């Protein structure tokens, strides 16, 4: 533990001053120090800790795009042989990607959401869960790529059962959650009908909750529906 | 790509 | 030398990826790594370290100025005392930053300058000197603050002095060192008038030096002219 | 801030 020596509070505090300055890695280091104080996380603390760790993993992914469509051209025909670095360099990302995926799977694993009762903190946590396999998926390739697909489903499904049972149908958690998760039956699972039925159903029910809510938790829902939208456009 | 939060 | 078993070619080769996937800490690794084999580097060579270590420094200082105002709101008259975290955040940025500079500098040291005779080379690595001692001033209150502006102030002088002997004066390297060298006056040296003047009168002898330019050059030359327009427009 | 190349 390298932020062992380091309070909690003061761990959070710079957490949030890495945000104001654009440091996701130090972001992340510092609620990694957080979460291994032991202590369950508070909602603002969580959502710092996914901040982070999405921004990080974020600009992984685009290099691992970048690189893998590189590599895959100089292996078309009629393309100059340059050697092994480009599968060198996008390897060296894939690792690095796949060391911040298993770090925030390890601190879910231990002890975050063994520890999580509550439906908002145990849906947000195995949504996280289903998003870090979901990425590692994303490069998989090996005789695990399916279970590490089946890992990613496994998860959502149990955070999509709970979340049906435990939160309104315009919960900005089970919004995103369902936004997530359909983004995955289309892009991982190659189960596009049911990514669409997803995002759809997903959409109508919140539409018909919507006159429950105040204005400030109406923009909070109407926005992830316009993305659950969005992405049913790019679909249809 | 398609939308995530 | 982590890079050490790597070939020189392979190093610029992932240099390279690196900016395509904008992974600029990579690029200057491997940058630093390339320089490491001793010998001098080509035009594109030196330009991919520049870019490489300013797209570093450049979120460095983008971070201290954010994390330095924060610092200065909470030593205002009525600021609620929150504790060293600021400056203690402040400080790991501001030593990250530091480290990055002398390290910029140990190349230009041992032993790019040396090695370098035309002026092209020379310029181009004296006016780095001049960029990291300035950027090293930026952050400097010790005992030494005035000794690192005068480093820079030295190290930018011997580039002006060889760059108005050797060089046209519509040389994009010409042209971005008295950029440069202006900013220091403006911002490090407390001298507006010497910075404007030094602007102006870039400006205006390339301008007369245009016509003797193909459309290529004009091109490149005139981007510089409109930064050292935008500066004067700023500070006039 | 000013324009540095
Ligand atoms: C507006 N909003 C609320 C989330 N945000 C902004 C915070 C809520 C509570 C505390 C903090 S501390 C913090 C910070 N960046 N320092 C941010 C927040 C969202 O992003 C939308 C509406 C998209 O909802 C989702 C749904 C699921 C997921 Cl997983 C992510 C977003
Ligand atoms: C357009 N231009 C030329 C520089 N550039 C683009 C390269 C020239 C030669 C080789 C390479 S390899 C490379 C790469 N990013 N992979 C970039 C280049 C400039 O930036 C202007 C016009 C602003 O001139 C200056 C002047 C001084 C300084 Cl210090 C910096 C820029």
């Amino acid at each position: 533990g390298a932020m062992g020596s380091m309070e909690r509070a003061s761990l959070i505090q710079k957490a949030k001053l890495a945000e104001q300055a654009e440091r996701y890695e130090d972001m992340a280091a510092f609620m990694k120090g957080a979460v291994e104080k032991g202590e369950e996380l508070s909602c603002e603390e969580r959502n710092l800790l996914s901040v982070a760790y999405k921004n990080v993993v974020g600009g992984q992914r685009a290099a691992w795009r970048v690189l893998s469509s590189i590599e895959q051209k100089s292996n078309e025909e009629g393309s100059e042989e340059k050697g092994p670095e480009v599968r060198e360099y996008r390897e060296k990302v894939e690792t690095e990607l796949q060391g911040v995926c298993d770090t925030v799977l390890g601190l879910l694993d231990s002890h975050l959401i063994k520890e999580a009762g509550d439906a908002e903190s145990r849906v947000f946590y195995l949504k996280m869960k289903g998003d870090y396999y979901r990425y590692l998926a994303e490069v998989a390739t090996g005789d695990d790529k399916k279970r590490i697909i089946d890992s990613a489903r496994s998860a959502y499904q149990e955070a999509m059962d709970i979340s049906k049972k435990e939160m309104p149908p315009t919960n900005p958690i089970r919004l995103g959650l369902a936004l997530n998760f359909s983004v995955f039956h289309y892009e991982i699972a190659n189960s596009p009908e049911e990514a669409i039925s997803l995002a759809k159903t997903t959409f109508d029910e919140a539409m018909a909750d919507l006159h429950t809510l105040s204005e400030d938790s109406y923009k909070d829902s109407t926005l992830i529906m316009q993305l659950l939208r969005d992405n049913l456009t790019l679909w249809t | 790509f398609p939308a995530t939060v």
